[PDB]
């Protein structure tokens, strides 16, 4: 099952064009350039993930450009304030295709604990979001897990290869949700370690 | 005599001097648990009293705080003057090691106060915040505009008749504010911001630093007026990180507001939890046992080391060296391993409680603490040798944005910025709290000039002293309860909740409705990771807070920003921003 | 009197006990066994304070503040160490045998024992031994029993026996095995048994209807509403959760219904939660029933109304003043008729003429408890207006209160009052066609036909004053009974005459008015009370209008092709065949209602209205007081397809689209000003409640407590995005916790009682100026009409003696608390408490036609043969047949109407 | 036991449940949903649980594609075993009678004595 934005359609993918599309998606998922955007706590956990004790560089995502033109992925790592919501919208509009959005934290997901007059309740109110991460803050390894989720989503999509030949239509993959996928093993947990130990 | 008792502070000398100068009718002394003399003062004599306090033999050189309060809903105002609004001024005299509070009462219609910016230049941002959040006008203020909310914002959020939850979202307002941002960058008018000489020299170029900021401080704006590379004048634009924490303090109970206290300064964690729970313990009349004090000191010092490591690494990265941020984040991961073992979280543990801590220390925490204390000092010396002794870093940082003790005092700068001027004023030694007397540690002080380099070295010595405190805490841990025996200890101990019915009743009414604090006023001032943090709490007798005031030092530092950087370079401004140790959650909140 | 508490001087009422005096000043004293409405007994020993003899003392003495008078110059201390230690020890003693049941207990968050445990500061357990346990009884469908949680405070037995007059609940057992309940299993037969869930400070008696779909008190959304089940109008707090009505709590009103409701009002609310309700405007096309939105239905109804030639209106006493007025404005005044029968309308107008022209003051519900003699004519008060019967019980106990007060015994010493007043009581004379529930305290009961009741009333009026129309043909023993009654009423200082429209005769009300006028001519302080049938019967009577029979004739002829019917099924006031014919011949039938009725299978258009849990409005009680009820929740919050609008909003928008072709959802205050300008008699509802511009220091009034939970997850099953808060443009309340519910706010409407530290229903103490008295800053509701300066004359129309004739069985109405109100019997929980519809016959008549008990006998009314089973009634008179009004197939319009074609089936 | 304490101890308000009861008398949640897009993982619900039902496992991999899929219902939260607390049972402490536990069979509870018993 696939989603069009230019709807619900089927997989359209000839075998040579599919192979080149596979290599294009492979090169796109194996090189993701996030935008250096410092909002709040979750950005500090992102730069914790970037450092040597964690080494997100192994996935080829250590670039962290300061310009929206060079960067591909927008990580909303913090609260969407009413003053910074046009700033986030302009920074998203100043990006280039392909563009992916990862919302770090309950602030970026839904507004989090701050149901307040000066906070936008989630960045998905006005920009599309590819991957959400819960946590306040999510740990750096959760950020890497969402990075592999984004890589899996990129490796299955079918973007147009060229702007002169082909269907100019964004083909995102309706992946199986992680809750239903991991319900087979999360329920089977019986005994955990007692909290008195370390 | 308990340390949480409702004292009147009529034995304070300053009350005697005020009665000798202005007579014994001109003001009313209010008995509080704040630990400071609270004096309700007539509005017409406010500037006279402020100048008199500034001209004392040991004067009140520092305006610690200045904010309003909506008293229309306050049912318990026994002894208080008849007021609809009030404005309080918290003034700290370092020489006396004391502080006073002046409260000006205001009617509902005549909401104007004489300005305080003539006596104290740091009153500007506080009065702008009071006008923005409460609608209280200050006569004689130079540029009275909103500082927390945008200029096109109807109403005043901190009033009691203003809704606290989020309103309806509209993309049309988003497009309107986008248009405002787009014509602001093209049709900028340097007149409403209080700046003069709007490129009158035909070379005063205009630059915008933010609002996007690729660093851990957060999002903020500075509009720079430049002559070549010299900064003629700059107007900071803050409010891009305002979460409305005080309005949420009016909306959460005393127990459930602790996570919101965590996110005031997200590099602080338990250091941010400490003054709030101490003030609520003052309100409840709880004296915590010794083991609680040692545990809270342990976690506060650990988070202080974490914050100082992040600050030193980010300053070094702002100078230009790259490896120390990776190494210091490895050390932060060691700290996070210990904190995860203790509480169960990394950044915002939410582990302190009213009357103690959440759980007990796990079986084997001493091994992790010993591993961390063996891991740190060699790496800290390596950081000093690799980056902090480099002469390029010294050339970038020494002598940049320097100010004396007078500029630190008149702007309310506290922490390393105050101790780099030689003023030995640490809250952990001058006004001790949470069992800090039992530990032996040094307070590093500067020569008398606040460079970026001097502040960084002071934070390094504070890191070493925090390591000393952690060593003392590891070698000496009392055996006892992790929660107090008070009935208002929220929550009660868990096993008695699970097998006793009175404890179950206390737990049931404390997690659902909240603990009922008797109507009083409390105030706790602690030394945070970036200066002086304080919570001033007003309870009306309910299970929520009638007023939550959070004084944070990065507000005063960002207000001091245009005073010290005028006449310098833009790279000097970048280094100065890297050496202030501020986060925008701590500024705006 | 002057008291000094903890070195602070206070001025209190000198006749109050110390506990209520200190509670009225805002001081906190823990207490269990004391209630403002029940008195003091000194059982729980919780209210201990240290009393000093004079100004300078150090020892003091621990005294019970509920048993100590608040005399002048009384020096006491609450926060002394000995007193606090004793109160904590009493709480600890109560906590030794208490079960570990708080999470699974329905009183958690509403428990008085929890608040008193926290307030005394007791949180450490040292009792290590076993705890006693008790078996739990079955008390019926409404009350759930858990004797483990009892603290033996004797509130239940005191209320249920001394106040409620019930006989099947008592205390049994011994030293620590005290058991508070029935001697066996079964339902509590008292009509005020539902107040036990608020009288009991613990989780012993719980609302089983609430306990089925249970939520906690902080999770409730409340609104201050008026009870919609009879004409007394007891203020209630409906509280909902997840879009369904959850619990009806008692809302304090110091003028009407202070601490207690009846069982019908407390438990007759399950029709709001029914699944078969109309939730959308539905239009039938042939056999299909399509659903329109608001605007589509408004345009279609406007078009079909405009193509008609003449339109008529039919209101209801179940609707508010504003809704009936909006209907009347939609159809016109000259084409407006009520939804009640001609005889019912004539009785209602006669009762209203007595009320606002007879010149004799009609007391409020609280003021009934001060009258010194009660004469009830025809009305079965316990089954229709039960709370008035409770006030009559209090007025009967007033004689024992006066006899105790003659011996300098204080009012709160209820034990001494009951000891001195053993069996002497104020005279109560009830007249009914059978045995009334008040017969246990009644000085005399008159079992006779309704004409004989009116003859008795006119005979009493003639014995009181010579100018009254005499009654000839009175038996000498009955004449001696009139001598007894007139000797009781002449010597009474405040006589009271209660009757009602449910009696079913004009002459009973006329005789009551003649007795009242004769008492007034002697200078007595006579009060008079009329009971009406439904919630807003007085509103429909005051607005006037034609009867239902004129509307039925007008529809069955065919002059109007357009009829509007509001909040009515028409079978409670007219026959089913006539209504079916009139609504099938008419080509355009509009019906605005909130309950699935029987006439919706052949109605042209039906608009899903909003009930009192979903609508605002103003209703008039039987006394004549306009009371404004508010909306509890928005049905569109949990489901956007749900178009449930206010009825006056529906009719006003339809009239606006009829004239100007524009959809207009108006505001409530505009309708209030409309009824004030148009109707000078209904001009008194302007100040019943303040408008939507009313603010307490700038903020609205909160409908839910501050700890309202699940805000970001209660609707997350449908959509993860939170919707907009429902804006309440209609009134001064907001649909959230962003509001004010302070006990010291300058307001009269209170949604719920909550003080910090007082989570129980004892939090109502903080909302009154003095506890047990009026509400602070006044009580909501205002009197529409005052006392007239002259009165009516004596009604000469004396009825003749009843004659039992063969074939014509006169029907005696047997109303019930459970099963005589429409909306109450719609509830599914009432279906178990509702008894079987049993036709009651005399032994003589049953022997005459050949009946024994329990046999199925059929009778034909209006050509409809229905079969009911026979119970033998002794107190009924021969020539009458007792029938229960409001049952399945039986209408309340059959009261006082003869019945034909009665043989055994 | 669906006692609604974790929903009200939640400062975000991201817990919604509703109490239902079996025929024996035991209390269970009819449903139990936690909006994990809103939850800040503060642990106040586990601290407020008087039965130690709700717990926080050491598991961080909860990132999702759709925000609606972060609403975990009762079947997404109920695990097979006792988790971190392996032996505590609330209904052995509670005084209410359920299936397999009559009055007086709870901990530190004596057998119920009838008022009609012959002992003084
Ligand atoms: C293909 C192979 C090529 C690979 C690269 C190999 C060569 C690398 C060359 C790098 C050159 C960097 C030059 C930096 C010059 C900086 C000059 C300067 O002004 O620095 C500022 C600092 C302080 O200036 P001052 O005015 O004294 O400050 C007082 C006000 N606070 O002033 C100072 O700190 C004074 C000292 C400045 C630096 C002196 C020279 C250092 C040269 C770099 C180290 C080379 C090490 C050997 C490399 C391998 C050789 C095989
Ligand atoms: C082949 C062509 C290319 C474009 C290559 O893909 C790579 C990306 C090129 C280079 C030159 C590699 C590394 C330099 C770099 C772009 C970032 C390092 C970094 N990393 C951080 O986090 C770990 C930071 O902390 C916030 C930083 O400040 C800095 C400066
Ligand atoms: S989700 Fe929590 S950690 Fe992340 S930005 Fe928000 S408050 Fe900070
Ligand atoms: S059952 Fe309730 S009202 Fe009756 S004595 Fe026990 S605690 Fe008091
Ligand atoms: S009656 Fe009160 S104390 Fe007893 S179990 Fe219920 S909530 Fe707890
Ligand atoms: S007496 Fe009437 S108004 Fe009062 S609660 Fe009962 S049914 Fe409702
Ligand atoms: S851990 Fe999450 S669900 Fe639990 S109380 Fe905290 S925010 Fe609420
Ligand atoms: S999870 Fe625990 S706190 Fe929440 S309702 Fe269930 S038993 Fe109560
Ligand atoms: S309230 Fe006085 S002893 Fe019970
Ligand atoms: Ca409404």
């Amino acid at each position: 099952d696939y989603t069009l934005t230019r709807e619900i359609v089927t997989d359209p993918l000839n075998v040579f064009m599919g192979k080149l599309n596979d290599m294009v998606n492979w090169g796109r998922k194996n090189s993701i350039w996030p935008y250096n955007f410092g909002l709040s706590c979750c950005y500090v956990e992102m730069v914790t993930s970037f450092t040597a004790v964690h080494d997100v560089a192994r996935f080829g995502a250590e670039v962290l450009r300061a310009s929206p033109r060079q960067a591909d992925l927008m990580v909303v790592a913090g609260t969407c304030f009413t003053k910074m919501a046009p700033v986030i919208q302009r920074l998203y509009d100043q990006m280039l295709e392909p563009k992916w959005v990862i919302s770090m934290g309950a602030c970026a997901n839904s507004g989090g604990m701050y149901d307040i007059y000066s906070v936008v309740q989630g960045v998905d109110k006005f920009i599309p979001v590819d991957v959400y991460i819960p946590g306040c803050p999510p740990r750096p390894e959760a950020y890497m897990q969402a990075l592999m989720l984004l890589q899996e989503s990129i490796g299955k999509e079918r973007r147009p290869l060229s702007w002169v030949v082909g269907d100019q239509g964004v083909y995102r993959a309706n992946m199986q949700s992680e809750r239903e996928r991991k319900r087979g093993e999360r329920i089977a947990v019986t005994n955990l370690r007692t909290p008195d130990e370390i | 005599e308990p340390a949480w008792q409702t004292r009147d502070h009529l034995d304070d000398p300053v009350i005697g001097e005020l009665r000798n100068r202005f007579g014994p009718d001109a003001f009313t002394v209010q008995a509080t648990r704040t630990g400071v003399p609270v004096v309700w003062i007539k509005r017409e004599q406010l500037l006279e009293v402020g100048d008199f306090l500034k001209k004392l033999p040991k004067p009140y050189v520092m305006l610690f705080d200045l904010h309003g309060m909506d008293e229309r809903l306050r049912t318990h105002r026994e002894g208080l003057p008849a007021a609809d609004f009030s404005v309080f001024y918290h003034l700290i005299s370092i020489d006396r090691n004391r502080d006073i509070m002046l409260k000006v009462a205001l009617a509902e219609n005549d909401l104007h106060v004489p300005t305080f910016t003539k006596l104290f230049p740091n009153a500007n941002w506080y009065e702008r915040e009071t006008w923005d959040l409460f609608g209280i006008t200050f006569d004689g203020h130079p540029n009275l505009r909103r500082i927390m909310m945008p200029q096109t914002w109807k109403g005043h959020p901190l009033r009691k008749d203003y809704p606290a939850r989020a309103t309806e979202f509209s993309p049309f307002e988003l497009t309107k504010a986008k248009q405002d941002l787009e014509m602001e960058a093209l049709t900028f008018k340097p007149e409403e911001w209080g700046m003069k000489r709007g490129t009158e020299n035909e070379d005063f170029m205009f630059l915008n630093l933010g609002p996007n900021h690729p660093s851990a401080h957060g999002a903020f704006r500075i509009v720079l007026q430049l002559d070549g590379e010299e900064i003629v004048d700059c107007v900071p634009d803050i409010g891009y990180h305002h979460r409305g924490a005080e309005k949420m303090g009016e909306r959460q109970s005393w127990h459930s507001y602790i996570p919101y206290t965590d996110r005031i300064e997200y590099l602080g964690g338990c250091v941010n939890e400490m003054p709030y729970v101490l003030a609520v313990e003052k309100l409840a009349g709880i004296t915590v046992p010794d083991r609680v004090n040692v545990i809270r000191v342990m976690l506060s010092e650990l988070f202080r080391i974490n914050s100082h490591l992040l600050y030193i690494s980010t300053f070094i990265q702002d100078v230009g060296a790259m490896t120390p941020v990776f190494f210091a984040f490895t050390d932060r991961q060691k700290i996070y391993d210990l904190v995860e073992a203790i509480t169960g979280f990394r950044m915002h543990p939410a582990w302190f409680r009213i009357g103690g801590v959440a759980h007990d220390l796990p079986r084997g925490w001493d091994r992790l603490l010993r591993e961390f204390l063996d891991w740190m000092p060699k790496r800290l010396a390596s950081y000093e040798k690799a980056a902090l002794q480099n002469t390029i870093l010294k050339g970038r940082s020494q002598g940049v944005a320097a100010y004396g003790a007078k500029e630190a005092l008149e702007w309310g700068t506290t922490g390393a910025g105050l101790r780099a001027t030689g003023i030995d004023f640490d809250v952990r030694k001058a006004r001790p709290y949470s069992g800090y007397e039992n530990f032996d540690f040094e307070i590093p002080v500067g020569g008398g000039v606040s460079d970026c380099y001097t502040r960084v070295m002071l934070k390094v010595e504070e890191l070493r002293q925090s390591l000393r405190i952690l060593e003392q805490c590891l070698n000496n841990m009392p055996e006892g309860p992790f929660k107090a025996d008070h009935p208002l200890t929220t929550p009660p101990p868990k096993e008695r909740t699970l097998q006793h019915i009175e404890t179950l009743i206390t737990h049931f009414l404390q997690v659902s409705w909240g603990p009922v604090m008797p109507a009083n006023e409390s105030f706790q001032m602690i030394e945070a990771t970036k200066g002086i943090n304080s919570y001033y709490l007003t309870s009306d007798g309910s299970t929520m807070s009638y007023r939550t005031r959070i004084r944070t030092p990065s507000y005063a530092h960002l207000q001091q920003i245009p005073a010290a950087i005028r006449g310098s370079l833009v790279s000097d401004l970048i280094v100065y921003l890297g050496s202030i140790d501020f986060v925008m959650s701590d500024v705006d909140r | 009197a002057t008291i000094h508490v903890d070195g602070k001087e206070y001025e209190v009422n000198g006749a109050d006990n110390l506990l209520e005096a200190c509670l009225s000043l805002g001081l906190d004293i823990p207490y269990f066994c004391w209630h403002p409405a029940l008195g003091s007994v000194g059982a729980c020993r919780q209210c201990a304070v240290k009393q000093y003899q004079n100004a300078e003392d150090t020892r003091g003495r621990l005294v019970m503040s509920c048993m100590t008078p608040a005399s002048d110059g009384t020096f006491i201390s609450i926060d002394d160490e000995e007193a606090k230690q004793f109160r904590e020890s009493v709480v600890e003693w109560l906590m030794t045998n208490h079960p570990h049941d708080c999470p699974v207990c329905e009183e958690g968050g509403n428990c008085h024992l929890q608040d008193m445990t926290v307030m005394t500061g007791h949180s450490f357990r040292r009792y290590r031994f076993t705890k006693r346990t008790h078996r739990n009884q079955d008390l019926g469908p409404f009350i759930s029993h858990e004797m483990n949680r009892c603290i033996a405070c004797y509130r239940c037995v005191r209320y249920y026996k001394d106040y409620a007059g019930g006989t099947d609940l008592g205390v049994y057992g011994a030293h620590d095995n005290v058991y508070f309940g029935r001697p066996e299993d079964g339902t509590l037969e008292s009509e005020f048994s539902g107040n036990l869930v608020e009288i009991c400070p613990t989780g012993v008696f719980t609302d089983k209807t609430h306990s089925e779909r249970y939520n906690r008190k902080w999770d409730m959304q409340f609104a201050p509403s008026i009870c919609q089940q009879c004409s007394i109008g007891c203020n209630i707090s409906p509280g909902e959760r997840y879009g369904e009505l959850r619990r009806i709590e008692n809302r304090y009103n110091g003028t009407v219904n202070h601490y207690f409701l009846c069982d019908r009002g407390r438990f007759g609310y399950g029709y709001v939660n029914l699944k078969d309700r109309p939730r959308q405007p539905v239009q039938r096309r042939g056999d299909d029933f399509i659903t329109l939105n608001a605007e589509q239905a408004m345009q279609g109804a406007a078009d079909i109304l405009r193509q008609s030639k003449k339109v008529i209106g039919i209101g209801s006493p179940r609707a508010s003043v504003e809704s009936n007025f909006a209907l009347r404005e939609l159809v016109g005044e000259e084409n407006f008729y009520t939804g009640i029968a001609h005889g019912e309308q004539e009785r209602l107008q006669l009762a209203l003429k007595v009320l606002r022209e007879g010149g004799i003051y009609t007391p409020a519900l609280r003021e009934i408890e001060s009258y010194d003699a009660v004469l009830v004519l025809g009305e079965d008060v316990t089954q229709t207006g039960a709370r008035v019967a409770l006030a009559v019980r209090q007025a009967v106990k007033g004689k024992a209160r006066e006899m105790a007060a003659a011996q300098k015994v204080a009012d709160w010493q209820i034990a001494a009052i009951l000891n001195i007043g053993q069996r002497a009581k104020h005279p109560l004379f009830v007249t009914n066609v059978d045995d009334t529930r008040l017969d246990d305290i009644a000085a005399w009961t008159y079992r006779a036909p309704v004409e004989d009741q009116a003859r008795l009333g006119f005979a009493i009026a003639h014995a009181l004053d010579n100018s009254a129309p005499a009654v000839d043909g009175i038996e000498p023993e009955l004449q001696s009974k009139i001598d007894v009654i007139v000797q009781a009423l002449a010597g009474a200082k405040k006589p009271l005459i209660i009757s009602g429209t449910n009696a079913g005769s004009l002459e009973v009300i006329q005789a009551a008015a003649n007795v009242a006028k004769a008492l007034k001519g002697r200078g007595a302080d006579v009060g008079i009370t009329m009971i009406a049938r439904s919630v807003n019967s007085m509103g429909l009577g005051i607005m006037g209008g034609g009867s239902l029979e004129e509307a039925l004739t007008e529809l069955e002829t065919g002059r109007a092709d357009a009829v509007v019917v509001l909040e009515n099924d028409l079978h409670r006031h007219a026959s089913a065949t006539r209504v079916n014919a009139a609504l099938a011949k008419a080509p355009l039938v509009m019906v605005v209602d909130h309950q699935r009725t029987a006439i919706m299978e052949n109605a042209h258009l039906v608009l899903s209205a909003a009930s009192f849990a979903e609508s605002d409005g103003t209703v008039i009680n039987n006394e004549g007081r306009a009371q404004r009820f508010f909306q509890v929740y928005d049905p569109a919050y949990y489901d956007s397809k749900t178009v449930m609008l206010e009825s006056w909003r529906w009719l006003h928008s339809l009239h606006s689209t009829l004239l100007s072709r524009e959809v207009d959802w108006t505001q409530l205050d505009h309708v209030i000003d409309a009824v004030v300008a148009k109707i000078p008699e209904l001009a008194g509802i302007k100040d019943a409640a303040p408008d939507a511009t009313f603010r307490i220091r700038g903020q609205k009034l909160a409908r839910e407590p501050h700890r309202y939970s699940g805000r970001t997850a209660m609707r997350a099953n449908i959509s993860v995005h939170e919707p907009r808060q429902p804006q309440d443009i209609d009134t001064m309340f907001t649909f959230s916790m962003e509001g004010n519910n302070q006990p010291t706010a300058h307001r009269s409407q209170v949604p719920f009682a909550w003080a910090p530290g007082w989570n129980s229903p004892q939090a109502w103490n903080k909302f009154q100026d003095e506890v047990g008295g009026k509400l602070r800053f006044g009580d909501p509701g205002v009197r529409l009409f005052e006392t007239s300066e002259n009165g009516l004359d004596y009604f000469t129309s004396v009825p003749a003696r009843f004659q039992p004739q063969d074939g014509k069985w006169r029907i005696a109405p047997y109303y019930h608390l459970f099963g005589s109100d429409e909306l109450s019997q719609r509830a599914p929980v009432f279906q178990s408490r509702m008894p079987q519809p049993y036709i009651k016959l005399n032994p003589a008549d049953a022997a005459k036609l050949g009946v024994n008990a329990g046999t199925r006998v059929s009778f034909s009314y209006d050509g409809n043969t229905v079969t009911l089973p026979v119970e033998i009634a002794e107190g009924l008179t021969a020539g009458q047949v007792g029938l229960p009004m409001g049952m399945s197939g039986i209408a309340p319009v059959l009261a006082g109407a003869h019945l034909e074609d009665l043989k055994e089936a | 036991v669906a006692c609604n304490l974790c929903a009200v101890a939640c400062p975000v308000g991201c817990i919604s449940l509703q109490k239902a009861e079996t025929k024996d008398g035991r209390w269970y949640p009819e449903f139990f949903r936690i909006n994990f897009s809103r939850c800040i993982f503060c642990g106040l619900c586990e601290e407020a649980c008087p039965t130690t039902a709700i717990q926080l496992t050491p598991d961080f991999e909860m990132g999702e594609y759709k925000r609606q899929d972060l609403v975990y219902e009762k079947e997404d939260l109920l695990i097979s075993g006792p988790g971190k607390y392996p032996e505590y049972n609330f209904y052995r402490m509670a005084g209410m009678a359920i299936d397999g536990k009559d009055k007086g069979e709870a901990e530190n509870e004596a057998k119920p004595i009838d008022v009609k018993s012959l002992l003084p």
